[PDB]
């Protein structure tokens, strides 16, 4: 299961205002104490 | 050819453990090494022609088991031993 | 570009291309398209390595 | 057995002999094609 | 490659404990004291030195004395060096410093 | 006794009480020896397989010849040169100790020995000079030999070279089945499968042996029961060899022979899949059009790899998994 | 011709379409390892020689260099060099295993220090195939 | 570039180190030749060298007085020291040389090696860059001063503004060379000779109307008010980097010499007029303040105006200089040994061969930072490939990294670098190929330009009176603030007319900026220009 | 080639010994009726540059306090001629024999 | 006298300064020259430097005797390859040993002693030592000098001084060369014990009696008592095997227990005997031995083939060597005689190309009339590489015509086999 | 707070204390016990105090006070 | 963890701590060249001696 999940999460990254794309995935995977483009949503 | 890490994990996902074992132990470098059942160190004197087994490190006569591993594994074990690190290969779970 | 005077914010001077490949591109439009292609190539080159490292 | 690049004259030198052309100072000392029969096909 | 009477069974666990100097001496069949890797005339390996036949076969057509095997079927053997003056381990330098800071400099407590 | 603030500067640490002084290695070794079982047991050192004293190496094992192959261009490796230098330093230190110890040059000799040992175990030391080999290259150490891609961990254990395999360009082929992959005749001849002799296919194996390695539907080796391998091309009496049960023959890959096909950028799981071999008289691999998408193939000179299984277990696993 | 592939006419291919000539040059020297000892360019005769590669030495002439128009393939020796040992060890330059062709030219000269030097250029005719890229 | 090198730079290098405690008058280069063992030297041609894998180099003869063969300099094809240059099509065919071949390479051991143009940051120019918020510094202005004539050395002078926005500490400190501790500019001005605070402010700020600059500099003068004497300033400068010396005893002179040479070496190297250094420092501080205030756009490194493409010329000049210095040291040691000739020519020839063989561009093979890749085997797959390779440019930045900004081609590449031609992969965005109508400046002597400017009416920088001269255009030649002029339009028109007529070498670049009212003249080599 | 005297340890080129001999032991050699070469050896270990032999403790340790400033050898191999030894009752060889 | 030379703080003060190793001599000379120049120039004001020296065994450092550190720092300032910062004070107690001459590793030369020349690597005997202890006479092996060969070859340079004294190329005595070389250029009963040194090194046994330092032990290998010195025995806690030895021109034996100088061998007759190393004329190479025999069933048997005896115990084993009337077989299931037994061949049952290197033309195929070069033959088929095609094809040799090295006439596969293999005449 | 000393010629035996509130620089050696005091500024450094002490010692030795 | 970027530091840490490895991970089996407990290798196959007789 782990290897399949890793491959399924990595393939879209290879295929591919607010940071998005590969940098966002790298930030999410890392601890990312400092946020390049921090955001908050309130309703 | 080189069996890359990406291919290794892809085959692991495929679940073909037998294929990986054959590829990394039969289609690649293959070695057979002797280890004692008490010290678990590859430094075992084994004369196959005379069928005489004895390890200088531990006072044992017949406690030797043979294991098939790639030459790279024993090379890494020897390198670690040079660093005063001893991978104690045991055939049983404590 | 040197062909445009200072403070020229018109689309032709800001990377806009108004001619399709069929008719052709003016030298300024060609240079802008080349810059865009270089940016895309550099982005692909960096992102393939980044994605491979992330997958690893 | 040998020819000169410039003079294009046969030398037929042997072992332990100078490899320089006798007629000129050039010492490229090219060798002529083998006397063995050679066949080629248009295919 | 060659018939062996030892039982065949895969490894199940691998301890990574330290290698004691006493164990080094016990297992080190030979001794190294000659810096030269070859003897005079560059024909025979230096006796009791680097590339000693006891450790292994330097070249093919010669069988290691310890195991009577050549390049193949010869794992190898290690030698023990006196090293009268102890030497700090680069890998454990931080560990050595931590242990020293954690214990008294006189009573070792 | 107060505990000095031990620093970490260079190979030899310096402790401050304040007065700064270099702590004697012998004193540290004695302190480690004096540590009781409970102390280092609580610290995390397993007494049975570890001890604080054992950390201070008093003996350096000498790697055997296999760990230091000789080029013989003999051409001893840089590790052998480092070991020789360490041995020379130890011999000089012993001679100085036995020939009067001024205690001034003794410290320099000890520091040199420590530096040599550290370089041998770790050539690259942060904030310290790197030992230079006699030739115009840095000396290679065991730590450097285990660093990454070129290291044995990721260069010979995680990923290692394969004997039975081929690599070459791929071309499209609409006239091939989805699971059927074209294979060059030359690659098929070079690649072989060790099929064991059985009564069921005894006649077929005998015919293949009679055909010989040169003929594609044949074989190149006949492994006997004893395990010794006999080459067919070098032996002029190949046709006179009678196969026996229990033997193995390296037969050329035939049709409907599962083999794994892959591309080097194995980004996803579906980048390595089994295909049925179809021998073709061309030097380019041919695969189904659809399988390009999972492989991301483009046929613009793309090179792919084919791995042939060498056992019944592997063939069954590839066909079923 | 899918995936940007192409279909090329076989008749044109064999009639002179995109045919190519490939020239590969091999260089050999008698670099001296020790004064009074130098290599010799001669055809090995198996006498007092320990190292002998699979390359066929028959193609070599008396001088030890293949003349133009000699077929060479596989590991066939192109330059026959033997280094005396103190009787001698073969040091020929075998042809590339993965490449073969017809030897085009061979030249012999003297290096800066006067040592014998040989350069052999081999020419091959390569015709477009399916695997070739355009 | 190679022709100008062999013509002038070799002689300049010989003359720079000609003096010794012996003396070299002139250096002569002959036609290519080969000194075969047990043979007679004879003319050598490129075809013969390639066939025999010989080095295509010409011997160097230097006269010594109280001629000696010092080595062999490789000769580029189609130069002024090769036979093929003085050969017609029939002659080229008779020599087995392709007329279409453009040469432009070096034949070493038969292999053809081409030196790729190396991009470097232009010297004698102030570049102001912002700093990241975490770092206390706000803006840093750096200048890579270096001699344009000889004895070239890198002098990276950086002045930094400590304190971010709202830090309440607007101080500027200049990192004087060989001084680790940054010193306030006030102490430097005091050491130079501008003791009065008002004079320092006037030098820093030209237009007294702008009070914002004075307000921002007020902390600087407040902290520098402690020093009021030149001797005290020199002592304070000499405090750092102590080497067991006495500040009051033979250290003030040492600091003065360091200031004369280390501080802005390019502008001058004499103590007769030290005010030029003060004026240049004031201009640098003014630019830094303008950048900080946001009235001036931040400098961009990608612009070719601040970049120089060194061809084989400068690289060979540096290799020569180094090898000749080594040979001079060796002969000096030999003379010292001979208490009561013998020039090792191989020291230079072998060194050059190694540099052109493995591509390691360093003083010696032992150096691991030689920056390999300078020399590459010429690609002869097709004529177009050879032409592209001969006109290829390389960037010293490592092929690794993931910074897209330097890789992207700036708008300045129009007409200088091909927008499309570039390798794909790691090298993408670093290796560049020049356009068809692109040429690299070979360099020229600027002294005639300086003399013409001085004679035409350019007031000396010493007499500059900014307070009484509200309007004035500064004239910069090779990054040196020689002075100011009152009629910039007339001077610029005269210079353009002279350059068009042909009196001045067209390679010189003259730029007049009305917004900044600044005149810049560039004559250094490595500058890319195109015809229009 | 450089040779070191076996009596005082002074190191000098063979040409200097042939021309002028040992500047500090020429009289002793002449009295003993032996040549300078026989009283000098080419094998020596260590180099000592003595500047103030009278005020230098190293010179006293090497018994060259009364000698002139120059180059001397800490250890010199060989033996002086028997005639020289007979004229020097308190001679101490510099080969380390009497340094037990 | 030396008792009054003990260093003291007020009398001796030497500082050590780090320097680039190996440059000790050159650096010392340069410093001495600089000191002399400074003394000559400055005059009355002279730096207080008493001596500058170095030790060969201590590389990378120099020693300067001065009263103050500042003087040394000023003197060494600006000197390349000297790190003035990396300096340390030499304690007084360490001063003596610093200047103490190093004990030369060369053992005191004595007449008749054996040494090695640094004839490199050749053992030499010290015959005489010069009175000055600068040169030593060494006797070495030149192979022993042969007066007959010298007289035959270079009699011009050969002279005879005595019945056993010959001079060649400027002195040989008794076939050995005498040459002058510079000295610098030259236990309880029942205990298990093992021999670590001596003639019986490697032997193990059980002790039985100890007396006057001599221990007698029964050895399992020889099954006899051996008495050895105690110091040569260690208390242990409780030709190779199978090699073929040609005992004589007609006797061949197989080793069952390979020792140092004692070998137990079974002969063709099955008798097992113990012999010495000298009794073995040479070792027979089984791999290179082209010997074959015929079994009872008539199937050919070679070295290494597995065979089973038809009668007796039906022992199964691999043949190591084949004798004219016997075969030696080693079996892994038998421990007796190391598993090696000699059996009769009849009592066991088993479990030159002329075309090569000659140009040829094919006759009946798709490539008929095409020149080809024969590479190898696998039997009934010949592999030929086509000159115009980069491919190797296997075709029957009988349907190919052979031609001369240079042109010549075509001949089928009927003349080379019949007539002596020779290329035709062009 | 480690610098060389002139009286005892001992390295790193000197310690300098800078009281910016009182603007006083005090230099003291831990071996010979010599103590010196000088006026200092906010931008002063221990090297400045050492230089001032050396200058004062030179002036005292020269006798040109 | 050794197979990751940190290679020798982890080995030194394990040696200092004398860490014990159960070899249940993929990397351990791959290095040892043994069938990892993955899919096919997760379980083991045995022989039934009672069903064999009746199946014969
Ligand atoms: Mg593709
Ligand atoms: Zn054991
Ligand atoms: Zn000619
Ligand atoms: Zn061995
Ligand atoms: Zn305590
Ligand atoms: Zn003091």
């Amino acid at each position: 299961v782990g290897v399949l999940a890793a491959q399924s999460i990595g393939e879209p990254a290879t295929q591919m205002k607010v940071t998005s794309g590969v940098p966002r995935l790298k930030e999410i995977l890392n601890v990312a104490k400092n946020m390049k483009t921090p955001s908050l949503t309130v309703y | 050819l080189r069996f890359g890490e990406m291919e290794r994990d892809c085959m692991i996902a495929h679940g073909a453990a037998s294929f990986l074992k054959e590829r990394l132990m039969e289609a690649s470098d293959a070695f057979r090494v002797h280890i004692c059942g008490i010290c678990g160190l590859m430094t075992v004197i084994a004369k196959l022609n005379h069928n005489q087994f004895e390890c200088k490190g531990c006072d044992n006569k017949i406690d030797i088991y043979q294991i098939h591993i790639p030459y790279a594994a024993k090379l890494l074990f020897q390198e670690l031993m040079a660093m005063n690190i001893t991978p104690r290969l045991y055939t049983d779970r404590s | 570009l040197p062909h445009f005077s200072k403070d020229d914010y018109s689309p032709e001077s800001k990377g806009f291309v108004e001619n399709s490949y069929l008719r052709g591109l003016t030298p300024q439009e060609f240079f802008f398209h080349a810059m865009g292609g270089r940016e895309g190539l550099i982005d692909t080159a960096v992102k393939t390595a980044e994605t491979g490292y992330i997958q690893r | 057995k040998y020819i000169c690049a410039e003079c294009s004259s046969k030398l037929s030198l042997s072992r332990t002999d100078a490899v320089r052309c006798k007629d000129c100072g050039h010492r490229i000392l090219l060798k002529a094609r083998t006397k063995r029969l050679v066949q080629f096909e248009a295919r | 490659q060659q018939y062996s009477s030892a039982p065949l069974r895969t490894v199940k666990e691998v301890q990574f404990g330290l290698f004691s100097p006493e164990e080094v001496r016990a297992i080190s069949v030979a001794k190294i004291r000659f810096p030269e890797t070859m003897d005079e005339t560059q024909t025979r390996a230096k006796i009791g030195g680097l590339n000693d036949p006891r450790l292994g076969s330097i070249d093919r057509n010669l069988k290691c004395q310890t195991c009577q095997e050549g390049m193949n079927e010869c794992p190898g053997h290690f030698g023990h060096i006196d090293l009268a003056k102890p030497v700090f381990h680069v890998g454990f330098i931080a560990k050595i410093k931590k242990v020293c800071e954690c214990v008294c400099m006189h009573c070792g407590k | 006794n107060t505990q000095p603030t031990i620093r970490k500067d260079g190979l030899k640490l310096v402790g401050s009480w304040p007065e700064l002084r270099v702590l004697s290695t012998e004193e540290i070794l004695n302190i480690f020896k004096h540590i009781s079982v409970k102390d280092f047991t609580s610290l995390g050192f397993n007494e049975v397989f570890s001890r604080p004293e054992w950390m201070i190496l008093t003996c350096l094992p000498v790697p055997p010849p296999p760990v230091r192959p000789s080029i013989s261009f003999r051409g001893e490796d840089d590790l052998t040169f480092k070991l020789a230098d360490i041995l020379k330093a130890n011999i000089s230190l012993e001679t100085l100790e036995h020939n009067g110890a001024p205690h001034h040059a003794i410290e320099e000799a000890e520091s040199l020995l420590q530096f040599h040992v550290a370089t041998y175990m770790d050539n690259d030391i942060a904030g310290q000079p790197q030992a230079l080999q006699k030739s115009g290259r840095p000396v290679k150490s065991i730590r450097a030999r285990l660093k990454g891609k070129e290291g044995r961990i990721r260069g010979n254990l995680m990923g290692k070279r394969v004997d039975f395999s081929a690599r070459t360009v791929i071309s499209g082929d609409p006239n091939l089945e989805l699971d059927q992959v074209g294979v060059p005749k030359s690659i098929a001849k070079t690649l072989t499968y060790p099929e064991v002799v059985t009564p069921y296919n005894i006649d077929r194996l005998t015919q293949l042996v009679r055909n010989g390695p040169n003929e594609h539907p044949g074989a190149k080796y006949v492994i006997r029961d004893s395990g010794d391998r006999i080459d067919l091309r070098y032996s002029k009496r190949a046709g006179d060899i009678q196969l026996q049960y229990g033997w193995k023959v390296e037969r050329h890959i035939m049709d409907n022979d599962p083999v794994l096909f892959n591309r080097q950028p194995s980004l996803h799981k579906m980048s390595m899949m089994a295909h049925r071999v179809k021998v073709i008289p061309y030097s380019t691999f041919r695969l189904n059009l659809s399988v390009t998408s999972p492989y991301n193939a483009d046929f613009d000179g793309d090179e792919m790899n084919l791995h042939v299984p060498q056992s019944e277990e592997t063939r069954a696993e590839l066909s079923q998994l | 011709n899918q995936e940007d592939s192409m279909i090329m006419n076989q008749s044109s291919i064999d009639r002179g379409l995109f045919r190519s000539l490939f020239f590969r040059s091999y260089m050999d020297q008698e670099k001296k390892y020790g004064m009074s000892i130098t290599e010799t360019f001669e055809k090995p005769q198996r006498t007092n020689t320990l190292r002998m590669k699979h390359g066929t030495y028959d193609k070599l002439d008396d001088d030890g260099l293949i003349a133009p128009g000699v077929r060479v393939s596989g590991e066939d020796v192109i330059i026959g060099k033997t280094t005396p040992i103190s009787s001698k060890r073969d040091a020929s330059t075998p042809l590339r295993s993965t490449e073969n062709g017809i030897v085009d030219q061979v030249l012999v000269t003297t290096n800066q220090d006067g040592l014998k030097f040989v350069k052999v250029r081999v020419r091959t005719t390569k015709i477009p195939q399916i695997g070739d890229k355009f | 570039s190679f022709n100008q090198f062999v013509d002038y730079t070799l002689q300049d290098i010989i003359c720079e180190d000609s003096t010794l405690i012996i003396s070299f008058g002139k250096i002569y280069v002959t036609k290519p030749m080969v000194n075969e063992s047990d043979g007679v030297t004879h003319a050598l041609y490129p075809q013969e060298a390639r066939l025999r894998n010989l080095t295509y180099s010409s011997g160097l003869f230097v006269d010594v007085k109280k001629k000696v063969f010092i080595g062999r300099l490789p000769i580029m094809l189609r130069s002024k020291n090769c036979y093929l240059s003085e050969a017609t099509e029939s002659d080229l065919y008779k020599l087995k040389e392709c007329p279409f071949d453009m040469g432009g390479y070096f034949i070493i051991n038969g292999s053809e090696k081409v030196l790729i143009a190396q991009e470097r940051s232009a010297g004698n120019i102030v570049q102001v860059f912002k700093k990241a918020a975490p770092s206390p510094i706000s803006h840093v202005a750096e200048i890579r001063s270096a001699l344009e004539k000889g004895s070239r050395f890198i002098s990276t002078l950086q002045v930094k503004l400590y304190g971010r926005e709202g830090s309440s500490a607007r101080t500027i400190k200049a990192t004087l060379p060989y001084i680790k501790q940054d010193i306030p500019i006030v102490i430097i001005f005091r050491a130079l000779g501008i003791i009065p605070d008002g004079e320092i402010l006037e030098h820093i700020c030209y237009d007294v109307n702008d009070w914002q600059m004075l307000e921002m500099l007020k902390p600087c003068v407040e902290d520098g008010f402690v020093i009021q004497d030149r001797e005290t300033a020199l002592d304070f400068i000499g405090r750092r980097g102590t080497a067991l010396g006495i500040k009051k005893e033979k250290r003030i002179q040492y600091a003065k010499d360091i200031l004369q040479k280390e501080f802005l070496p390019h502008i001058t190297q004499l103590e007769g007029f030290e005010s030029r250094k003060a004026f240049f420092l004031g201009y640098m501080i003014n630019r830094l303040l303008l950048c900080a205030l946001d009235r001036k756009d931040q400098d961009d490194r990608d612009h070719f105006g601040k970049k120089r493409l060194d061809l084989a010329g400068p690289l060979l000049a540096q290799l020569f200089k180094t090898l000749f210095k080594k040979l001079t040291k060796d002969i000096f040691r030999y003379m010292q040994r001979t208490v009561e000739l013998a020039i090792n020519a191989k020291t230079i020839t072998s060194g050059l061969k190694y540099a052109l063989a493995t591509g390691n561009w360093g003083e010696q093979k032992k150096a691991m930072s030689s920056r390999a890749g300078v020399s590459q085997v010429l690609n002869r797959y097709t004529y177009s490939s050879t032409l592209s390779h001969l006109r290829r440019t390389n960037t010293p930045i490592g092929r690794d990294g993931k910074l897209a900004k330097p890789r992207q081609l700036h708008n300045t590449h129009w007409g200088l670098v091909c927008p499309a031609e570039t390798p794909e992969g790691q090298a993408c965005g670093l290796v560049k190929n020049l356009s068809l109508m692109s040429c690299i400046s070979v360099g020229t002597d600027p002294m005639p330009i300086i003399t013409f400017l001085s004679e035409w009416g350019m007031e000396p920088l010493e007499d500059y009176v900014p307070h009484q001269s509200p309007d004035a255009t500064r004239v910069f030649v090779n990054g040196v603030w020689h002075g100011v002029h009152r009629n910039p339009a007339r001077l610029m028109e005269t210079l353009r007319t002279l350059r068009r007529k042909g009196d001045i070498n067209p390679e010189v670049s003259m730029i007049r900026d009305i917004r900044e009212k600044e005149l810049k003249i560039f004559t250094d080599a490595g500058r890319v220009y195109r015809p229009l | 080639s450089e040779r070191a005297c076996m009596l005082c340890g002074i190191v000098q080129t063979t040409n200097e010994f042939n021309r002028d001999g040992c500047p500090n032991c020429q009289g002793i050699f002449e009295e003993a009726g032996v040549s300078t070469m026989e009283c000098t050896s080419p094998s020596f270990e260590g180099l000592v540059g003595m500047c103030k032999p009278t005020k230098s403790w190293v010179a006293k340790w090497l018994s060259v306090d009364h000698s002139i400033a120059g180059m001397y050898a800490i250890k010199v191999d060989g033996r002086l001629p028997a005639e020289v030894v007979e004229l020097l009752p308190h001679y101490k060889p510099r080969d380390g024999s009497q340094v037990e | 006298p030396q008792r009054f030379l003990l260093p003291s703080v007020d009398t001796a003060t030497i500082w050590g300064v780090r320097c680039r190793p190996g440059k000790e001599k050159e650096l010392i000379r340069k410093l001495l020259k600089k000191k002399f120049n400074l003394d000559r120039a400055m005059g009355k004001k002279k730096l207080k430097i008493l001596s500058i020296f170095q030790r060969d065994n201590y590389t990378g450092r120099i020693y300067i005797e001065a009263p103050k550190q500042s003087v040394i720092e000023k003197f060494c300032n600006g000197v390349p390859d000297i790190y003035i910062s990396q300096k340390l004070l030499i304690p007084v107690q360490e001063l003596p040993l610093l200047l103490k001459p190093n004990k030369s590793d060369d053992v005191a030369l004595e007449e008749g002693s054996y040494v090695r020349i640094k004839y490199k690597g050749d053992l030499a005997m010290v015959d005489q030592i010069s009175e000055n202890n600068l040169e030593v006479m060494l006797k070495i092996v030149p192979q022993l000098f042969n007066p007959t060969m010298a007289l035959r070859l270079d009699q011009a340079n050969l002279y005879k001084r005595d019945d056993r004294h010959f001079t060649y190329k400027n002195d040989y005595i008794d076939g050995y060369l005498y040459k002058s070389f510079r000295i610098q250029h030259v236990f309880e009963p029942g205990d298990h014990v093992t021999v670590i040194n001596g003639e019986h090194q490697g032997d193990a046994g059980l002790v039985l009696m100890v007396e006057q330092g001599q221990v007698t032990f029964m050895s399992t290998q020889t099954s006899r008592e051996v008495t050895i010195t105690a110091n040569n025995l260690s208390k242990s806690i409780d030709y190779a095997l199978h090699d073929i030895v040609e005992l004589s021109a007609k006797n061949v034996a197989c080793i069952i227990q390979a020792g140092h100088d004692i070998f137990k061998v079974i002969d063709e007759t099955g008798k097992v005997s113990t012999i010495t190393k000298g009794s073995i004329l040479s070792k027979i190479n089984t791999a290179r031995a082209r010997v074959s025999s015929v079994d009872a069933n008539g199937n050919e048997i070679k070295i290494g083939d597995t065979i089973v005896e038809k009668v007796g115990s039906r022992r199964e084993g691999q043949v190591l060597y084949i004798q004219t009337q016997q075969i030696f077989v080693v079996s892994k299931k038998i421990v007796e005689n190391a598993g090696v037994f000699v059996v009769n061949p009849s009592n066991v049952e088993a479990v030159r190309e002329v075309a090569l290197g000659k140009t040829v033309r094919i006759r009946s195929a798709g490539y008929k009339g095409q020149l080809g070069i024969v590479k190898d033959v696998n039997g009934d088929k010949a592999t030929v590489e086509l000159h115009s095609k980069n491919k190797h094809i296997t075709i029957d040799k009988h349907k190919l015509t052979y031609y001369n090295r240079e042109g010549g006439e075509g001949i089928t596969y009927d003349e080379l086999v019949n007539r002596r293999g020779r290329v035709p005449q062009a | 707070t480690k610098f060389n000393c002139l009286f005892c010629n001992h390295e790193k035996s000197v310690s300098c204390t800078l009281d910016k509130k009182n603007s006083i620089g005090t230099l003291s050696c831990k071996i010979c016990g010599q103590s010196f005091q000088t006026r200092i500024n906010s931008l002063s450094q221990p090297v400045d105090v050492y230089s001032d002490w050396f200058d004062a010692v030179e002036e005292v030795n020269s006798g040109r006070g | 963890r050794c197979s990751f970027e940190e290679t020798v530091e982890i080995l030194f840490e394990a040696g200092a701590s004398a860490e014990l490895d159960d070899c249940r991970g993929v990397s351990e089996n791959v290095i040892l060249g043994q069938m990892a407990p993955i899919g096919t290798g997760a379980f083991d196959v045995m022989i039934d001696e009672e069903s064999l007789v009746k199946y014969m």
